[PDB]
RNA sequence: CUGCUGAUAAGGUCUUCAAAA
RNA sequence: CAAGGAUAGCACCGGUGAUUGGAGUUAAGUCGUAACAAGGUACCCCUACGAGAACGUGGGGGUGGAUCACC
RNA sequence: AUUGGGCGUAAAGCAAGCGCAGGCGGAUUGAAAAGUCUGGUGUUAAAGGCAGCUGCUUAACAGUUGUAUGCAUUGGAAAC
RNA sequence: CAGCUAGUUGGUGGGGUAACGGCCUACCAAGGCAAUGACGUGUAGCUAUGCUGAGAAGUAGAAUAGCCACAAUGGGACUG
RNA sequence: GGCCGUAACUAUAACGGUCCUAAG
């Protein structure tokens, strides 16, 4: 614009936004305070599992779980894989994902790490999935 | 020795009374690799043939380009329409540091060491425009000597 | 460490060890690219980038590099005094294995660097047991006394084929190095300087 | 030298004496006359000497009040400029100040740089030979 | 020479490629 | 001199709350057809009133309006 | 977007005016020297960065020498 | 977040402090800061530096080094 | 002022039909 103009009123740059909040959040338990401390992927428990409509082109049955973590947030987390074993109550592991067709949706549950088991009957990428080498 | 290369290859089309006319047009850069260079677009109902007239015009429309040891003379900008290539000076051993279309043009021109950046519009046509415009603005230190009364790039 | 389908390898990318004994075999003479999907078209026309990844793969294959280590020695060369077109050859051939391979005391490249490994091998006044050691012209590579015995040390010692830039004093085994190979004696397997480019794009 | 038109300059004096040569350069118009100032006085000697000008003159009124400067372009047979582009640095708000470390190379050495360091205006070629530097008023090359 | 005259379920092909003769 | 305790009223911030307002997202719901052609009453902007709803009408303002037309 | 962007139709000229403070500002002379340029001095801890070398089988790494930036004071320059 | 501040601003005598000082005291005055952002709210140890960038600079203040503050929370003091 | 039917889980009826009155 104007050398006066922007010396009096700078520029402001745009703020940035993350794409997985509810893993940003911790709650101290003791004094009751949630700070914004980065995390990668964090522990819930889920509340509700079930079936879920892709958004305009595709047409299937899509499961997703509504987990609340370790913090005080509830969020809707699509499981990864064919079958599961998530019954209503359990401890699962969200990481940072966003699958397209389920709006609302911004999370991924590992597999085989926790009280969810892995994935077995699979021998491609299976490292992602979490299943044990046939050897 | 006429080297050439295919820098775009798009798919246009028109619609008719039913139905549409598909027709494939391509960008041809042709450089001699020692000071000639041009560029030609065509258009046509299969690639060989748009290829060949492709190859026709660029061959029609030869441009003469200058070299000052294996580089450009001096940092320019060239403008064609939205798109602005800047070009400067490299010493020797940097080798090309451009890519797609200024690349091609660069390399098909003879240049050995250039600095570019495309500073606007990612259109292979408008690039290529730009990085013309801006080769062939280039003034070389014999005119400029001429022009003031100067002594042959003396100082 | 390294691949042990040379010859998949060799039929790839076009261009062998400079001796095409990976090429010619003694079976059916195959200069195609392997896989069932070797025998199709679409044959030129490859991307920049892909030209630019199949030359690097095969300059760091014919010495046996891992990635790693190229960008290592590329940061090291690149920062000196101006165009080192004339200095990363001798970098890139200054190998201590690749040595003992233009020396002429080993079949192969890599079987020269399994030697050196097992410690056959000596300097001009130390001992070197890492295949890696970077060279130059001018160090007594006197070879081992104890491995001029061994039950394969003919060809080893058949080194009156040798390249020119390695000076053996033949008979005697010395084996130093001067006059640094020219690109007539680095061949037309790799013969470009634009993988230096990328390189310098990849690795600041 | 008798005139007939009134004439009028800008308060700025580097970027009117540029404004007044980039449009007489693009409409190949070769006289053109402008108020006197001795910035832009010192200014038109050195273009003069560096040979992107054929002539500068200046006159005084009658009586000796005011003072106009008028000059003429360099123009080939074929009539095309010796001038190819104008661009002014120190503008007023925003003054330019570069020590000689950092005085700049137009062009690579085929322009020329115009700074007023201490003993009036200055090339930038003089400049590095005096190892001295100051005010950058414009770049024409 | 001016009456009236409203609506049409969802997802979708179709360009394979110029290396060249 | 003074940490702390008791009592008391203001100041700022946070959570939650029956009930309630709107919003976004939603493959195949109901009612109309407001807008895009002169969209069948040209449209749009401010404003006031009124109506199931898109919206209708009055006042002012624009062409970011169709036809028209001149030898 | 200071270097390095825009505001007729794409986001963006306040409905228009009178305007204090601020920003900018005609020509010439003199003084001082607050900005500007330059010389000397003090300092900007060590480690880190870059260049050279030595030692670890070479490297990573360790060590060693050189290497800026700003501030203050003092002495000059006077074009803006 | 548009007013904030009553030891707050200034003067006289005395006391106290290693020292100057509303640091404290008694007397006399109403001043001091603030749109060039006081005050309020939120957040944070600061720096040499790490990572990134062609550069201007963006970002974190790992390890280590300089300085500051703390030792369950809140006060007081002896020795020196 | 009434009565009847009506929306792709149920529920309700934005909507439609009709009788009467001076107007519901
Ligand atoms: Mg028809
Ligand atoms: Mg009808
Ligand atoms: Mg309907
Ligand atoms: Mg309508
Ligand atoms: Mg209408
Ligand atoms: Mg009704
Ligand atoms: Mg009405
Ligand atoms: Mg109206
Ligand atoms: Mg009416
Ligand atoms: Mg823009
Ligand atoms: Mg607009
Ligand atoms: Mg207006
Ligand atoms: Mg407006
Ligand atoms: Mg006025
Ligand atoms: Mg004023
Ligand atoms: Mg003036
Ligand atoms: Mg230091
Ligand atoms: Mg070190
Ligand atoms: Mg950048
Ligand atoms: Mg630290
Ligand atoms: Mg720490
Ligand atoms: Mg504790
Ligand atoms: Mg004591």
């Amino acid at each position: 614009a104007t050398i006066a103009q922007l010396i009096r009123k700078p520029r402001k740059k745009k703020k940035v936004k993350s794409k997985s909040p509810a893993l940003h959040y911790n709650l101290n338990l003791l004094n009751k305070k949630v700070t914004n401390v980065y995390s990668p992927l964090k522990r819930g428990v889920c509340t509700r599992v079930g079936t879920m409509t892709p958004k305009k082109p595709n047409s299937a049955l899509r499961k997703y779980a509504k987990v609340r973590l370790t913090n005080g947030f509830e969020v809707l987390t699509y499981i990864p894989g064919e079958g599961h074993n998530l019954q209503e109550h359990s401890v699962t592991l969200l990481r940072g994902g966003r699958v397209k067709d389920l709006p609302g949706v911004r999370y991924h549950i590992v597999r085989g790490t926790l009280d969810t088991v892995g994935v077995e009957k699979r021998r491609q990428q299976r490292s992602a999935y979490g299943a044990k080498k046939p050897k | 020795e006429f080297e050439e290369r295919i820098v775009k290859l798009k798919r246009i089309s028109k619609t008719t009374k039913g139905g549409r006319n598909m027709r494939f047009s391509v960008l041809v850069v042709v450089g001699n690799r020692k000071g000639k260079i041009g560029y030609g677009i065509a258009k046509a109902l299969e690639v060989p043939n748009a290829i060949k007239k492709a190859i026709k015009a660029a061959h029609n429309s030869l441009h003469t380009i200058e070299i000052h040891k294996g580089s450009i003379y001096h940092e320019v900008i060239g403008r064609s329409g939205a798109s602005r290539v800047l070009l400067k000076p490299a010493p020797q051993g940097t080798g090309i540091i451009a890519g797609g279309a200024i690349r091609a043009i660069i390399e098909l021109a003879g240049y050995s060491d250039i600095y570019t950046k495309n500073l606007g519009r990612n259109t292979p046509i408008n690039m290529i425009h730009a990085t013309m415009d801006g080769i062939l603005k280039q003034l070389s230190p014999r005119r400029v000597a001429i022009l003031r009364n100067k002594n042959l790039n003396e100082l | 460490k390294y691949t042990g389908s040379i010859f998949k390898r060799s039929r790839r990318l076009g261009f062998s060890l400079l001796e095409n004994n990976k090429e010619f075999s003694k079976g059916k003479k195959r200069k195609t690219i392997p896989g069932q999907h070797g025998n199709r078209f679409r044959s030129s026309t490859m991307s920049g980038y892909a030209q630019q990844l199949q030359e690097k793969q095969r300059m760091q294959y014919m010495y046996g590099i891992t990635d790693k280590q190229f960008r290592r020695l590329f940061r090291l060369v690149l920062k000196q005094r101006g165009n080192l077109a004339v200095n990363l050859f001798r970098v890139l051939e200054s190998r201590l294995d690749n040595i003992v391979y233009r020396m002429g005391f080993a079949p192969t490249r890599r079987s020269a660097r399994q030697l050196v490994n097992h410690g056959h091998v000596l300097l001009n006044d130390r001992t070197v047991d890492t295949p890696s050691i970077i060279l130059n012209p001018g160090d007594k590579v006197r070879l081992k006394a104890k491995t001029i015995k061994i039950p394969i040390v003919k060809a080893a010692s058949e080194s009156g084929v040798v390249s020119p830039f390695v000076e053996t004093n033949n008979k005697t085994f010395e084996g130093t190095y001067v006059r640094f190979p020219e690109r007539s004696e680095l061949p037309a397997g790799i013969n470009e300087s634009y993988v230096v480019e990328w390189y310098k794009r990849l690795v600041k | 030298i008798t005139t007939t038109k009134p004439i009028k300059a800008h308060f700025d004096p580097v970027a009117d004496l540029l404004t007044k040569i980039n449009n007489a350069r693009k409409a190949k118009l070769m006289t053109v006359t402008t108020i006197a100032s001795k910035l832009k006085i010192a200014i038109l000697e050195i273009l003069v000497k560096e040979g992107y000008l054929a002539n500068f003159q200046v006159l005084e009124n009658k009586s000796k009040t005011k003072r106009i400067v008028t000059f003429n372009l360099k123009y080939t047979q074929r009539r095309i400029p010796s001038i190819n582009g104008v661009k002014q640095i120190s503008k007023p708000g925003l003054r330019i100040y570069r020590p000689f470390e950092k005085l700049p190379l137009v062009l690579n050495g085929l322009g020329i740089a115009i700074i007023s360091t201490s003993d009036g205006v200055m090339t930038d070629k003089v400049a590095r030979l005096k190892k001295i530097g100051g005010e950058i008023l414009a770049y024409v090359w």
